[PDB]
């Protein structure tokens, strides 16, 4: 086919390649600070839930 | 590269469903279609290198090394397809299978352009290559054979997959044009020169150093006769293609970090050389004398210059083609005597007299004559080391004094002498022998003829 | 570490949110691979139970292939839908806190300058 | 394999087949003595199934063709030789007496598994109970030694506890003068070459070891030629036995259903047979193993499993 | 001892067929095996092949380079410039750190 | 036996797991494990022996041991929060009790003495159920507090598991035995990613279950109990033996068999975390666990060992072997690497 | 199915094809830079699709 | 009979032969149809 | 791992009485029942490091 | 010459449970 194929089929490898190592060291970054403070959806520890808590009057008013 | 890989594949199924009486017959002429397809590959007009696909990439490297593959594998089932007369179908295609598949994964391994496949289809090569020594050696040590084999490869190459994840989590991509592109120089720390050790020692183990090449001789001893030509010609260059894969990340600190292995290199190549004169066994001679053609190539490698680099490579398409000739030519003494003893069978150019045409020739293959390969890669080395430090050449001309002198006694002591007459069952020739031996010798020719080829990257 | 999600049903195998994403086209190397070992494990099962290899038992092989096919097919989907929402979430985080992932400027080889290294 | 613990749960007990006639007969006797016949009339007229002794050839008669197969084959026993010469070179002597303690052990297995199955009587001929007695006979008159009685006591110790033994034992008491008439009358020039003190040795063994340790676990019905040569009075005996003793009283449907998935799978039963004690006189080494194995191959109606068999019939190839 | 086969002679192959070839026992497999190996090894694969290596064209660049450098040799000396200037790229275009 | 009380056990030792890994209290977590190890108990002594009942009494005061420290964690525990589950501010002590008793629930070292000795003495198949069953209820309570966990004695006891798994593998002959130490260097490994990852302990877990499934069956067809009688499947069964090696293999950690991807996903992990030298030190120790591994392929597949006169009679018999669980497990356990970002999650 | 018989003949060959295929297809599976490159970035022709296929 | 004994499987089991046949063509009926619905489901919800 | 099959099916065998501002029998409390809701209350919907 | 296969010395240094 000739020496342009080869060349622009190399150009688009590399530019896939340079975005998935881009894309990994983002990813490193991103779960790192999601670990260290919890704020994303990732890294979700769980926490006892609120629809179990009986918020009806007690037989004691000091509730 | 997949029109290379895919009709290989094909050829496992050809094997386990072609008749037994057709199976070497198709499973040969197929993979020697299978060679004259991968030498398309060649076709290298633009300075730019074959980036088929992805994953899959082609070199003037790479390209030397797949076609070497290619070829040989027909040479392999040539070389095999005697001493298993007397066996099972479902055993002999289960060996044309271990044959194959090393050629795929070899193939792959020659073309792959990330480093963790590159190792992936290292440790899928150690598969076979142990199969094939344990299950079809003729001798008891076989099993050591392959225990020290297996495990020098997997003690060399842990430390090499800790390199590459550790690499591949500071850079991100682990791929080898985005390496050589953005290649950061390293800052010279301990951690730095530890890394350097890891990704080295695997390579440095698989193509032998003058330490731990103590697998090669017992491999090479205790394996058939397509299980040495495979490793002497495909395998330690396997290494030495690793090794100038990836000393382009190690940039500043290979020029210190490289002494103790070119000296190792060069007391091990004249060590191993006098092994080779004082031996008794022609396998091992021939082993042992792979340990000091690869030492050239460890020396040249680590010295780092273009002519090191080319000669290098020169050498090592030369050493393949010769060790693999040198090894099938004892091979039809062994056939026919079953005692691999080199001094036992000693007038045997009186009753073979074109097999000692082609002992002369791989004799003369195996020193450095001029009009080869193998001096021109030899030569190439030696001025490259010489240009490194001046001193170089007092150990490279004990070397070649010694090359000379093991190749030539090797010659006098099997071909020349009176015949043992004895040996009553010296049967006259083989058709197929004869041509394995033409086979890898018209090759050599044709690349003496045209060098440009085997020239590697530098130039 | 991504089943604490918002709107993370439980035991659910494919969200609605899959429905978004386009499927495999069924015939991938993913699936082609899960058939060819659907394939190799009904001629291993009949090399084991000392069959024919091939020409016996033509329907275990039919189903084999079909069954390997058919659950690589969804597995493959569900895995896509965690790939495309595990980047999704990444580049949600991206863009809710651009201070602590800032477009560094590269400079050109024209002002760094790399210590040279010769090789003599 | 049909039969399991599916079918046991939808209703096969045994004890639901059982009958008064479903007993294990064991005959017994010397060399030559009266007991092919006597198993064959008893049998007949109480309506059991006849088990002949079982010889060299009888995995080759009861699996495959049915035709007895090569003397490679089937082991390498050669009866024929080990009458000609005892203490050979090469342990012949042993390995015919454990070929034939595995070829009982298959026998009685068969008789087991027919018995839980239908429910029909069995008699058999010189069952594996009665084996040891030519074993002891072997190694007192010096034809084996006592690595070979350890191997074998290892494997009838491996092999025998798991089963049931005979609800009668029929022994024929002959001396051994009779028994060397007996044999010389019978022709056959190997057999003739039998020593008197062999006959003598089986003898011992028997009265010694076999009778007692027998009759505390089942019943013994010991004549003499003149008792027998009639088998009229046996069976009257055996239709006025008592079955008040050993382990058959003490079993129910489930310890049934797993003595016959045991003795449904035959492998199973050879599986101790096989140990890896490496006798020399037992084993063999790899390249005539692998020879003899892939000639078996190479026979007919052996290359691949009963169903899978071009070349023989099996039309439905392709669909199973 | 063990049941062992003993140790087989090797039959001399070519007592029973003469035109031995060295690829199989019966002459049949045998001659064509041969004629496979030397058709497929030599005559389409060390001959077709050669030719096709010798006639890949301008390998690596090699005639474009010779034809480049004698295009560049002719106008650097017609034109009076230094031929092979020693700085690869420009000093205008490159900053250097201060002092 | 008796369907009515094998259906019970069963349905039993398939309860208490089930129990544990859906329960989201501490208590009924526990109820789950105490209904696994009854359960399993009579599965364990069914065939009377010294050995078999010497392996149930070991397996039940050990566990019975492990289950009463998980009983004083969790009720320390409420003591401290209120509560019935560690939630995030428990006592690092509570923690601590906790892992170390579900480590010798699990079997890891220094509390691994027991597993090799229960394996051996026991049916293969109960081999198997434990080997295999009994290994994921502590695992699920274990990936339940994937944080707070103590890193420091996580890695020493995956590190001490990993080197005396190898070193005991490595002297062993008998086969239930290798496959304990075995369980004990997979687990080492497993134990080791928790803290980072549990979707990667539970892949090595999975990994390890379908690999040592068919190794369990493939010794079950023969009832093959040494290196020996393993070594004479050759004549017995020759078609097992391609399976069996490269199902060996795998479990060693080879590439392209797809027992590589757990050790490399590991270690992959474990270098974003910055653990190089345990990393290290696992790998080397995983290449001698390949060491027995493959001495134990050259017994049965490479080379073959001299058989006995009865195995003709062995190969007169017909055999029989499970479709669909065998075959398929083999298949997966092997040839499923170029799945492996599907595999992982 | 006239010819028959040695039929396995065609699978080394049909793997070649199928080889070639895969090749065309990631040729056409990379298709980025079609003209964007520094180097060639020449007009499309007054009768030209695309640059290379 | 060639055999003495009647083997296992002389015959096809023609309840498993059915049941396995009828079972694959359901699956690969159901996978194309819930390829098609995939595909279908996927265009609608963004554009084509 | 922890399967939630309690609360895909949508059943409570088990969470009604995990602490102790929970369905207490009659209509009894727990001696801390208004900072137990008030921690739970706040941690909710933060769980893990942040409600830490 | 014939392959050497392992003979009753190979096989039995394989048992005795310790190795
Ligand atoms: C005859 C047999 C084939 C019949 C095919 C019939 C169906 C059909 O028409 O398919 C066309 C179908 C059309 O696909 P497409 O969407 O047009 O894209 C094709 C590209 O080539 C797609 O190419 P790609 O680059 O996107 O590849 C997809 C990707 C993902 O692909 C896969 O996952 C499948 C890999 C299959 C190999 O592949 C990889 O990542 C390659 C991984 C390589 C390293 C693996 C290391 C482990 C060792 C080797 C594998 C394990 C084997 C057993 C172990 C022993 C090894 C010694 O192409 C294929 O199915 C391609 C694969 C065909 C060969 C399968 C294996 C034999
Ligand atoms: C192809 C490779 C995979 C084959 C799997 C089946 C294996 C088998 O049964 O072979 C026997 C069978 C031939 O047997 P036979 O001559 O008929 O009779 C059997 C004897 O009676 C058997 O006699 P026996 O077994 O009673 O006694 C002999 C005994 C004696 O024992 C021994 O000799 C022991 C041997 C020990 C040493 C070997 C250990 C294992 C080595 C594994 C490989 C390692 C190296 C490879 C690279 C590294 C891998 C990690 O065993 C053997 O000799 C071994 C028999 C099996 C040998 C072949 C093993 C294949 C699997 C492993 C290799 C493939 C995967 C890795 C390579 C991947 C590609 C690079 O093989 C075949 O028929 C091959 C298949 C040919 C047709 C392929 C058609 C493809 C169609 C594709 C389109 C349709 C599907 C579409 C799907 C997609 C839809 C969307
Ligand atoms: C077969 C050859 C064996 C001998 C030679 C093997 C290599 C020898 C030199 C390397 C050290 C040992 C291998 C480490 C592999 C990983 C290297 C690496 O990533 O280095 C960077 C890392 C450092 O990581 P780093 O570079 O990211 O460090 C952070 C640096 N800053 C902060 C500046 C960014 O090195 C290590 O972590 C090394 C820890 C090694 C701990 C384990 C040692 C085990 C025993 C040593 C020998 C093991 C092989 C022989 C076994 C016995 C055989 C008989
Ligand atoms: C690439 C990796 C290879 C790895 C191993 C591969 C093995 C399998 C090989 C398959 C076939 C591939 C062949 C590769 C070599 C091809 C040789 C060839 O034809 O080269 C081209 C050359 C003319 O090309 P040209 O461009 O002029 O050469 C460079 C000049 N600047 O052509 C010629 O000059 C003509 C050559 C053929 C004519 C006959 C030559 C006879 C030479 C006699 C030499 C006698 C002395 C030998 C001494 C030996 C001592 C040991
Ligand atoms: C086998 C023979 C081994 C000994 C050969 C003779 C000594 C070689 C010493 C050496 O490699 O020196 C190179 C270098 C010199 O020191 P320098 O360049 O200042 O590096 C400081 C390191 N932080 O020193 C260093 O870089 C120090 C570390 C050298 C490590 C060499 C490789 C490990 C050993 C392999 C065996
Ligand atoms: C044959 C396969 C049959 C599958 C039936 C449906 C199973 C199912 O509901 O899977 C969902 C399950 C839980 O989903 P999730 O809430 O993400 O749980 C986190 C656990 N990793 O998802 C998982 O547990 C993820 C792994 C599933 C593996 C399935 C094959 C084994
Ligand atoms: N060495 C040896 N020979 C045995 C064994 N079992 C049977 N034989 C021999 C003894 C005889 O020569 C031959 C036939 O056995 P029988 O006792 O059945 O003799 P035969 O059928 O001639 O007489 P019968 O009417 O049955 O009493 O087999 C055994 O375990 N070991
Ligand atoms: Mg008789």
């Amino acid at each position: 086919d000739g020496p342009e194929k080869n060349y622009e089929k190399t150009l688009a490898i590399l530019q896939i390649e340079s975005e998935k190592a881009e894309l990994r060291l983002k990813e490193q970054e991103v779960r790192r600070l999601m670990r260290a403070r919890g704020d994303g959806p990732w890294y979700q520890f769980p926490t006892p839930e609120k629809e179990f808590i009986d918020h009806s009057p007690k037989a004691t008013p000091d509730n | 590269m997949l029109k290379i890989i895919l009709p290989s594949l094909m050829l496992l199924p050809l094997t386990w469903l072609s008749s037994p009486k057709k199976t070497w017959t198709n499973v040969t002429s197929y993979s020697f279609l299978i060679s004259l397809t991968s030498l398309t590959l060649l076709w290298q007009t633009d300075e730019n290198y074959k980036n088929f696909s992805n994953m899959f990439s082609s070199d003037p490297l790479s390209t030397p090394l797949i076609i070497l593959t290619a070829w040989l594998l027909p040479l392999m089932l040539m070389a095999s397809q005697n001493h298993l007369k007397k066996d099972n179908n479902v055993l002999q295609k289960l060996y044309i299978s271990m044959l194959i598949s090393l050629q795929i994964l070899l193939i792959m391994t020659f073309s792959a352009t990330e480093l963790i496949m590159f190792y992936i289809l290292f440790e899928a090569t150690l598969i076979p290559t142990l199969i094939i020594i344990t299950r079809w050696g003729n001798q008891t040590e076989r099993l050591n054979a392959g225990i020290y084999f297996l495990f020098y490869t997997l003690i060399g190459s842990i430390p090499l997959l800790i390199a590459l994840i550790l690499i591949q989590n500071h850079v991100g991509t682990l791929n080898l044009m985005i390496l050589s592109f953005t290649t950061h120089t390293l800052d010279a720390s301990w951690s730095n020169n530890l890394l350097w050790l890891a990704c080295m020692m695997a390579f440095l183990i698989k193509m032998p150093l003058y330490g731990v090449h103590l697998w090669l001789p017992k491999a090479h001893v205790e394996a058939p006769i397509a299980g040495s030509m495979i490793l002497a010609a495909i395998l330690l260059k396997l290494g030495s293609y690793g090794m100038i894969r990836i000393s382009i990340i190690l940039d500043p600190l290979t020029k210190y970090m490289a002494y103790p292995f070119i000296l190792l290199s060069l007391w091990g190549m004249i060590m191993t050389s006098s092994i080779c004169l004082r031996q008794t066994d022609l396998k091992s001679l021939i082993a042992y004398s792979s340990v000091s053609h690869m030492a050239l190539v460890i020396a040249s490698i680590m010295i780092q210059t273009p002519w090191s680099f080319m000669g290098a490579t020169m050498l090592m398409i030369a050493h393949g083609l010769t060790s693999s000739l040198l090894f099938c030519l004892a091979n039809s003494n062994y056939e026919r005597i079953h005692s691999r003893t080199m001094i036992m069978a000693r007038g045997l150019q009186m009753v073979f007299p074109l097999m000692a045409t082609w002992w002369l020739m791989a004799s003369l293959a195996n020193l450095a004559l001029p009009p080869s390969i193998n001096l021109m890669g030899e030569l190439f080395i030696t001025m490259s080391l010489f240009s490194w430090s001046n001193f170089t050449i007092i150990l490279m001309g004990i070397n070649i004094i010694i090359t000379g002198m093991y190749s030539m006694y090797m010659i006098i002591t099997t071909q020349r002498g009176k015949l043992t007459n004895h040996m009553i069952n010296l049967q006259p020739s083989h058709t197929r022998e004869l041509t394995l031996m033409a086979l890898h010798m018209i090759p050599l020719i044709l690349l003496t003829t045209s060098p440009k080829l085997i020239t590697g990257l530098t130039m | 570490m991504m089943n604490g999600r918002p709107g993370h049903e439980p035991l659910k195998f494919l969200p609605d949110e899959a429905r978004s994403l386009p499927p495999p086209k069924l015939n991938d190397p993913r699936l082609v691979y899960m058939g060819l070992l659907g394939y190799c494990t009904g001629l291993m099962d009949n090399m084991l139970r000392m069959r024919p290899v091939m020409r016996a038992g033509l329907h275990r092989q039919l189903l084999f292939v079909t069954s390997f096919v058919f659950a690589g097919y969804f597995y493959l989907k569900r895995q896509n839908y965690l790939y495309a929402v595990k980047d999704h979430d990444m580049f949600g985080y991206i863009k809710l806190h651009p201070e602590d992932f800032p477009e560094k400027e590269k400079k050109t080889y024209a002002e760094i300058l790399e210590p040279f290294h010769p090789v003599r | 394999l049909r039969y399991g613990l599916l079918a046991a749960i939808l209703g096969d007990k045994t004890t639901k087949k059982l009958h008064e006639y479903s007993r294990v007969i064991t005959v017994d006797g010397n060399i030559c003595s009266g007991k092919n016949k006597l198993a064959k009339e008893i049998a007949q007229q109480l309506g059991m199934k006849h088990y002949p002794e079982a010889g060299i050839q009888y995995s080759s008669t009861t699996t495959g063709d049915g035709r007895p197969l090569d003397i490679e084959f089937s082991g390498s026993c050669s009866l024929e030789k080990f009458y000609d010469d005892p203490k050979s070179n090469d342990g012949n002597s042993y390995r015919l007496q454990s070929w034939l303690y595995a070829s009982r052990l298959l026998q009685y297995a068969d008789a087991l598994e027919h018995l839980l199955s239908t429910g029909q009587g069995v008699v058999l001929e010189r069952s594996i109970y009665s084996d040891f007695v030519f074993l002891e006979a072997m190694y007192n008159q010096g034809y084996i030694r006592k690595q070979c009685v350890d191997h074998y006591n290892e494997i009838k110790r491996l092999t025998l506890p798991e089963y049931l033994p005979p609800h009668a034992v029929i022994y024929i008491d002959v001396p051994v003068p009779e028994v060397q008439s007996r044999i010389q009358k019978k022709g056959d020039p190997h057999e003739m070459k039998v020593t008197s003190a062999y006959l003598q040795d089986i003898e011992n063994a028997y009265k010694k070891t076999f009778l007692p340790k027998m009759s505390e676990m089942c019943e013994v019905l010991v004549y003499d030629s003149w008792e027998a040569e009639d088998p009229t009075k046996v069976v009257e005996d055996i239709e006025y036995l008592k079955y008040n003793k050993g382990p058959w009283l003490k079993q129910d449907d489930w310890t049934f259903h797993y003595l016959r998935m045991l003795v449904q799978d035959k492998t199973e039963v050879l599986n101790y047979t096989t140990i890896p004690v490496y006798l020399p006189e037992i084993t063999i080494g790899a390249h005539q193993g692998s020879r003899i194995y892939n000639s078996f191959r190479e026979l007919p109606g052996r290359k691949y499993a009963p169903g899978y068999n071009a070349e023989v019939g099996d039309k439905w190839i392709w669909l199973k | 001892q063990w049941q062992e086969d003993p140790e087989p002679e090797d039959e001399n192959v070519y007592a029973k067929n003469p035109d031995f070839h060295g690829y199989d026992s019966d002459p049949v497999v045998d001659v064509w095996n041969m004629r496979a190996v030397f058709f497929f090894g030599f005559s389409i694969v060390l001959v077709f092949g050669t030719t096709f290596v010798a006639y890949v064209p301008d390998y690596r660049m090699q005639e474009w380079a010779r034809r480049e450098a004698e295009r560049l040799v002719k106008y650097r000396e017609v034109n009076g410039l230094p031929i092979m200037e020693s700085n690869y790229f420009d000093p205008s275009k490159i900053q250097l750190p201060e002092d | 036996m008796n369907p009515i009380t094998l259906a019970i056990i069963y349905f039993t030792i398939f309860l208490g797991p089930v129990i544990t890994m859906s329960s989201t209290n501490l208590m009924l977590m526990w109820v789950g494990l105490e209904f696994s190890l009854l359960a399993i108990i009579p599965m364990l002594i069914n065939k009377k022996n010294p050995r078999s009942t010497e392996a149930a009494t070991k397996y039940f005061v050990t566990q019975a041991t492990a289950s009463m420290i998980i009983l004083l964690a969790i009720v320390l525990n409420y003591k401290q929060l209120g509560t019935w589950m560690f939630q995030q501010q428990t006592n690092g002590l509570i923690l601590n009790m906790t892992l170390m008793a579900l480590s010798m629930k699990l079997g890891l070292a220094p509390f691994h003495f027991w597993l090799p000795e229960v394996t051996q003495g026991i049916p293969l198949h109960m081999g198997l159920i434990l080997l295999t069953w009994q290994k994921i209820a502590p695992l699920s309570i274990l990936i339940q507090i994937y944080p707070l966990l103590n890193s420091t004695i996580i890695l020493m006891l995956a590190i001490t598991s990993i080197f005396m798994g190898a070193w005991g593998g490595l002297n062993q002959t008998q086969m239930r035995k290798i496959m304990a130490y075995s369980s004990i260097a997979h687990m080492g490994w497993m134990l080791a990613i928790l803290p980072y990852n549990p979707s990667l302990t539970l892949l090595n877990l999975m990994i390890y279950i379908i690999l040592t499934a068919p190794m369990f069956m493939a010794l079950m067809l023969n009832n093959s109990m040494t290196i020996n009688s393993i070594s004479l499947l050759w004549n017995k069964t020759p078609a097992m033996l391609t399976m069996i090696s490269l199902m060996l293999l795998s479990l060693g950690g080879l590439p392209p068999l797809t027992g590589f991807l757990p050790k490399w996903i590991i270690i992959t992990e474990l270098m974003k975390n910055n653990c190089l030298i345990m990393a290290t030190l696992m790998a080397m120790m995983a290449l001698l666990n390949l060491f027995f591994y493959t001495r134990l392929i050259y017994s049965t597949s490479l080379t073959m060992f001299p058989t006995n006169n009865n195995s003709k009679m062995m190969t007169h018999q017909t055999k029989t072997k499970p479709n669909l669980m065998f075959s398929t497990l083999a298949i997966m356990s092997t040839m499923t690497l170029p799945l492996a970002p599907q595999l992982i999650t | 199915q006239l010819l028959r018989e040695h039929w396995v003949h065609i699978l080394v060959p049909a793997g070649f094809v199928f080889g070639c295929y895969l090749d065309r297809k990631d040729d056409e599976k990379l298709t980025a830079f079609r003209n964007k490159s520094m180097l060639f970035q020449r007009e499309l022709r007054p009768n030209e699709e695309v640059t290379w296929k | 009979k060639f055999y003495v004994r009647e083997p296992v499987n002389a015959k096809p089991n023609w309840l498993a032969v059915g049941l396995s046949v009828g079972a694959s063509v359901f699956m690969w009926i159901y996978l194309i149809q819930t390829h098609n619905e995939d595909v279908l489901e996927y265009k609608r919800r963004n554009g084509l | 791992p922890f399967l939630d099959i309690q609360k895909k099916l949508g059943i409570s065998l088990d969470r009604h009485f995990m602490f102790l501002s929970a369905e207490q029998p009659y209509k009894n409390a727990a001696r801390c029942h208004a900072f137990e809701k008030e921690w739970i209350e706040c941690a909710h919907g933060i769980g893990g490091t942040r409600a830490k | 010459a014939r392959q050497w296969q392992p003979d009753i010395e190979w096989a039995e240094q394989f048992s005795g449970a310790v190795m």
